[PDB]
């Protein structure tokens, strides 16, 4: 059953993750958590408009968010609380380019309201010395609950479900959040029913529990990188690029 | 690209196709006429009265 | 629409058709393409020696389009007069009708036939066209580049002017493109300057220096043909012609 | 003897030093995605000498190719050693647009995020896209002009920097072979624009 | 076969031309021209790359030109050169806003590479008793003839396949536009082997055959409209928007 | 191992073969050894007697291999321009891949 | 085994080298000897030409060019596979100058 043979290639099997053009991979398998069943579709009950998706761009996988791990980390420590789609703009435009700039993100220049299902892969090269954890996990309207901000710590998300990330094992979280909102639809620009909190869904974030321990001389951080899948979606709602405005630097 | 290593034939060349001959005999030529195998055609109402 | 026809006013009786010339002259013409088999002239030159050759070099070299290379009436000392008389020719003025062609050409160099020196012929296609301008024979000099002398990969072939002074050469299609322009060639994209001739000919005698005196403006003839796999494509109207037999008489 | 048949074969064509300290953003490498990617050696001759990947000699021979190619990828390394990076592809860059490069921007385009930590080498596939059906030649005989650059460039970054233990070396030797994929192939023969070290000498022909 | 009704509505029959959301009509019947036979696909012989049309967006109409036809206009006189592809795009710089912020246009901020049929509807309202008539022609790669400048006149555009408006009938005149060029696929920007000529095809152009006739006290002018559906498309060659760049002023 | 591929990382849509241009220029280039068979210079010379020779007399010689002679540039005076410039040529080309031949 | 050709007819000989070793197959790449034995084991031979001119007219023949061109005759078969030694660039070959 054992057996090892490391060989030049090394040794142990690689899963993949095609996408469209984006393709990555880790050794680890990764630690899914699904908070909810697939959504219908529900173009039906609220567009005559041209509705699409735009699978073979949408779907790519993109670099929303990356960080430091310190071993200087407290507990009970937030690394990350991405607001998602917010955040895939926000993060452009962080980088200080324009959404039409990424294959990924140009329709909602275009598109007034949007849907679909949003995917999650949240990597990370912790060496195998080093030992942590942290918790992921996505909670949907987070913004609407004002008493968030108590439950906002590892032991609130912990009791929903919330993949997790050993820095033992350097393992990776995939992380399925499926839309669920109170309207089917998430605009992506101001509205004439609504402008604040636009174009959010909730926050996915990222506790650290167990802060990194290791040898004082071992390597005292580690890193993560966080992409994201925009699969089953659709768009919807034509309209000039210049109604769009900028996402709200958060 | 196989060689052919055969023995080539070996005729005589001459200059001129023969002048005073003009019967059961193919002629080769230069045409000016542009088809190859064009020839020049009687009509019907241009047919050679004279044998 | 152009082809369109509102409304036909007919008073012809039926004619009878000739065929094209099938019911007389026993062969028909309405098939312009094996017309365009017929060879053409396509160039002109005396050869005239610059540098000491060495035998490797190039006499000289070509573009080689079906377009047609830019007339060359010549100088006015020295009028090529067939251009500067029979202008351009009839390969060319159909050429005149299409933005497109794909297909190969046939050539058939005539050497001149005083000289016996052996004779070679580079088909260089990696040379790309630049403007229409040059689109015309040139006569390599010093060596620079490898553009001016024999080269390995190219495919050649050599003619001996002892055993004949003529070559028939068969140009390949041979581009990275679905086909190329056929107008007179202004050129714009980088790449677009490879969308046109088929490559580029090149010629050089095997002469030594010492002998290639002999070889001094001496004519060289160049014909062509579209080779059968020739195809035109878009259709295009003419640009606007010059009548010949109104061209001006040379005057006493 | 047969074109695929040499042009299935890797040759070493670069050695990356991927340190640990490097930058999530850092680069390793841009080489162009064309068979003629460069190894120069330093041959103090006016005329340095280069090695090449076989696909590149072999395609050398040719005025045009296509299809796609490939770079395995060997990141030396103790398996304790982990690290991440994006090989990314942008297709159609020139050279103006060669810098302005992140991994980010190349992001926008095709890529692939890898994980270094058990299997410690994998083989990227470069894609063929062109408006060019085939694509002409690099180089050519010796004759500058006539010598059109690649299509697209491939590109490199450290995605994750290097978190190598204490007990182990922070740097990493990366090696990369380059390789005709199973797509690969070339059409018109025209001279090589190589030629063999057999013998490096060349005469100028000043006039003086 | 006559008997004229007119009613409130109006009297004769109108046809439709929809596409996406946009949707165009006209009283009158085109006047159809179709240079060539429909274009294969060839996506098959020059892209790994992932390959797609944005019918939803790309096919839906938009004017990429329009300008007044005065009577003064003397015989042969074109009104407009467009190069097609690049008018597009010129003509929303001309708008002086982003190539992004026109739904049709966006995949051409991203996609390097494009291939595709063009359709052109040139729709006019001239007055029944005014008198004129205009041709309209595309020409292939018109750039690259150097002596395009002598053909360039009604003369040399008849000899081809063209649209014809009268401006008595108010003609409106259709356009199929298959692609066709030496190399199957236009870059959207610079690109290793060509910078100059970008995204060009050639230019439909429309000199004035018949000038405006009509009693002295007519309406002096008249109007025309030009809008392009960009139908069986294939954009390919991801890339960032950053390394794209404003198509030249024209 | 040389040929050894550990693990392919795809993104390429299948891409049509051109079957080396048979597709297009009518013609495979695939197989190498066709294209050996195409001519190469093999060397180039001016005669030079020395020696009043006689009719027996072997004007010149040289070795009869498919690797090519070695390489001519020719003098600084005399350049051969074309192995000075148009270096080597193919068939040695392919010939430095292999390490034996036979035919 | 020898061939002549005559200039009068025709002034390009065409001829065809058989593979006569006694070995199982050459060396090829640049050769540098060793064995003995070994020098046999290259070339298939020498091949060497001769006019026929007499001393007398044997000057007209003088710094007269003669080219040679060769193929692999269809029978050539390489054998083991080797890499590539390095190669020179071409293009990047230096300019006369002026």
């Amino acid at each position: 059953m054992d057996n090892p043979n490391p060989g030049p290639d090394g040794e142990g099997e690689v899963e993949l993750e095609k996408d469209s053009n984006v393709v990555l991979t880790t050794q680890r398998d990764p630690s899914t958590s699904i908070p909810a069943p697939v959504s219908v579709k529900w173009s039906r009950w609220t567009s005559n408009d041209v509705v699409d998706d735009y699978a073979t761009i949408t779907s790519r996988w993109y670099q929303i968010a990356e960080f430091v791990w310190s071993k200087d980390d407290p507990f009970d420590k937030e690394l990350a609380r991405l607001i998602l789609p917010r955040a895939l703009l926000s993060s452009i435009e962080a980088n200080s380019d324009a959404i039409c700039d990424v294959p990924n993100t140009i329709p909602f220049k275009v598109h007034a309201y949007w849907r679909g299902d949003m995917e999650v892969r949240v990597q990370i090269n912790s060496n195998k010395f080093q030992v942590g954890q942290l918790q992921a996990t996505w909670y949907y309207s987070d913004h609407e609950n004002l008493n968030i901000s108590s439950k906002r710590s590892v032991y609130g998300f912990s009791q929903m479900d919330h993949a997790l990330i050993s820095a033992s094992a350097s393992n990776e979280a995939k992380l399925v959040i499926p839309f669920k909102h109170v309207y089917p639809f998430l605009p992506t620009r101001i509205v004439p029913d609504w402008t604040t909190g636009i174009l959010d869904m909730g926050a996915l974030n990222i506790r650290v529990i167990a802060p990194l321990r290791m040898s004082a001389t071992g390597p005292t951080t580690c890193n993560v990188v966080v992409f994201i899948k925009l699969n089953n979606s659709e768009f919807t709602g034509t309209s000039s690029g210049k109604f769009y405005a900028s996402q709200i630097r958060a | 690209n196989p060689s052919y290593q055969q023995s080539p034939r070996h005729f005589v060349p001459t200059g001129m196709h023969s002048l005073a001959l003009g019967t059961n005999l193919v002629e080769p030529l230069h045409a000016l006429r542009l088809d190859a195998a064009g020839t020049t055609q009687h009509p019907v109402g241009c047919a050679p009265d004279e044998d | 629409e152009e082809s369109r026809n509102t409304t036909v006013l007919d008073t012809t009786t039926t004619l009878q058709s000739s065929g094209f010339g099938r019911a007389f002259f026993g062969e028909a013409f309405n098939d312009l393409k094996t017309l365009m088999r017929r060879y053409q002239l396509y160039g002109q030159l005396l050869l005239s020696v610059t540098t000491d050759k060495d035998i490797d070099h190039c006499m000289f070299t070509f573009p080689c389009l079906p377009q047609g290379l830019a007339l060359d009436i010549g100088s006015a000392g020295s009028p090529h007069e067939i251009f500067n008389r029979c202008r351009d020719g009839i390969i060319p003025l159909i050429a005149s009708g299409y933005r497109f062609y794909r297909g190969d050409l046939r050539y058939k160099i005539v050497f001149p036939s005083n000289v016996n020196s052996n004779i070679w012929v580079q088909h260089r296609p990696d040379r790309r066209l630049e403007g229409w301008s040059a689109a015309k024979i040139v006569n390599c000099d010093a060596v620079s580049t490898g553009q001016g002398v024999y080269n390995h990969g190219y495919a050649s072939h050599i003619q001996i002017t002892r055993v004949n002074n003529v070559i028939e050469l068969e140009v390949p299609f041979y581009n990275a493109t679905c086909y190329n322009y056929l107008q007179a060639f202004n050129a714009s994209s980088a790449a677009s300057s490879y969308a046109v001739s088929l490559g580029e000919i090149s010629v050089g005698f095997q002469a030594t220096s010492d002998d290639i005196a002999s070889i001094v403006n001496k004519p060289v003839t160049i014909y062509y043909s579209i080779g059968d796999g020739m195809q035109f494509s878009q259709w295009v109207g003419y640009q606007p012609m010059m009548i010949l037999d109104q061209l001006p008489a040379p005057v006493v | 003897m047969t074109v695929s048949s040499i042009a299935s074969r890797y040759g070493l064509i670069r050695r990356v030093q991927w340190k640990k300290d490097h930058a999530k953003g850092s680069l390793l490498l841009q080489l162009d995605a064309d068979p003629f990617v460069e190894q120069r050696i330093e041959g103090t001759n006016p005329i340095s000498l280069y090695w090449f990947a076989p696909v590149g000699v072999v395609s050398s021979m040719f005025m045009q190719w296509r299809g796609s190619l490939e770079y395995r990828f060997d990141i030396i390394a103790s398996q304790f050693h982990t690290g991440r990076l994006i090989v990314g592809y942008v297709p159609g860059l020139t050279a103006s647009l060669q810098l302005q490069m992140d991994y980010m921007k190349l992001k926008s385009s095709s890529y692939v995020v890898f994980d270094l930590q058990e299997s410690n080498s994998f083989t990227f596939e470069v894609p063929y896209v062109s408006y060019r059906p085939w694509w002409v030649r690099k180089y050519g005989g010796n004759y500058l002009p006539s010598s059109t650059d690649a299509p697209s460039t491939l590109f490199m970054y450290v995605q994750v920097p290097l978190i190598p233990m204490e007990a182990v070396s922070d740097t990493i030797d990366i090696n990369v072979y380059v390789r005709g994929g199973s797509s690969f192939e070339v059409c018109v023969p025209v001279q090589p624009s190589l030629g063999l070290n057999w013998n490096t000498d060349f005469i100028l022909r000043n006039d003086e």
